[PDB]
């Protein structure tokens, strides 16, 4: 128990220190909160080419939002290496797990950014509307409503990063991932996840009840999202014709449902 | 298959 509260400790503090922008800070500047200046306000055209601090509209957004996924993705590397029992794995596993857990993990972590309106970007110098990110063309204004969507009802079970820091560790160590050689060990350090996930829950959340039963359904949620986002891309694949795709993403996306 | 990056970072790290 105080092991598994010092394991909550020890994946709170690695998360502090693998991701810039926790929902705290988040919190703090969507809801004006903050101090810290006020971020730029991204509602359309204009206001995109003055939100500065090389081709098409929707395209530039895709490219850049992919400079960040790539950074996100590296985040998420490092913190996973910290989670005890992830460097033990076999390597092909340890790849396995990030290849399949990087998205839902980046989604879960972008509602964190998110209201119902919009999106901070830039770690917090940013805002971005919803409705604007809708406006864009083809499959382009389609990627980030189901994004919100989830958000909305990811965001209402309230939870901290304390909460975050375990949860995310637990998507990541899924013994269900497709291709996995050992299955048995993954689903050791899960187990142990989720009873620090479980403690955590209980005692930071005392009155919000059946908040775990609630957190694990939305792993349903996530996985959908995962499902839609890959279609989406395989429309741009036919549809879109110079596109360059970031090789990291490139590998991430070969082969995967 | 290989996936060169995602080794490399698990081995090296980030980027700076
Ligand atoms: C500046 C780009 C605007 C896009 C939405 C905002 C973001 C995007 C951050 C990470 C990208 C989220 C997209 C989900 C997975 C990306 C993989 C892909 O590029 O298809 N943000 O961090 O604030």
């Amino acid at each position: 128990s105080a092991d598994l509260r010092a394991l909550a400790k020890h994946l709170y503090d690695s998360y502090i220190k693998s991701f810039p922008l926790t929902k705290a800070k988040a919190r703090a500047i969507l809801t004006g909160k903050t101090t810290d200046k006020s971020p730029f306000v991204i509602y359309d055209m204009n206001s995109l080419m003055m939100g500065e601090d090389s081709k098409e509209v929707a395209i530039r957004i895709f490219q850049g939002c992919q400079f960040r996924s790539v950074e996100a993705v590296q985040e998420i590397t490092e913190y996973a290496k910290s989670i005890p029992g992830f460097v033990n794995l076999d390597l092909n596993d340890q790849v396995t797990l990030l290849k399949y857990g990087v998205h839902e993990i980046i989604y879960t972590m972008l509602a964190s950014l998110m209201n119902k309106d919009g999106v901070l970007i830039s770690e917090g110098q940013g805002f971005m509307t919803r409705e604007f990110l809708k406006s864009l063309r083809k499959p382009f204004g389609d990627f980030m409503e189901p994004k919100f969507e989830f958000a909305v009802k990811f965001n209402a079970l309230e939870l901290d990063d304390s909460d975050l820091a375990i949860f995310i560790a637990v998507i990541i160590l899924s013994g269900d991932r497709p291709g996995l050689l050992n299955v048995k060990p993954i689903e050791d350090i899960q187990d142990n996840l989720l009873q620090a996930l479980e403690l955590q829950l209980k005692l930071n959340h005392p009155e919000s009840s059946q908040l775990f039963a609630k957190l694990l359904q939305k792993m349903t949620d996530l996985r959908q999202i995962v499902t839609e986002h890959v279609q989406l891309l395989q429309v741009i694949k036919k549809t879109e014709t110079d596109m360059s795709l970031h090789p990291l993403l490139q590998e991430i996306y070969k082969d995967l449902y | 298959e290989r996936h060169k990056i995602l080794h490399r970072l698990l081995q090296e790290g980030s980027p700076s």
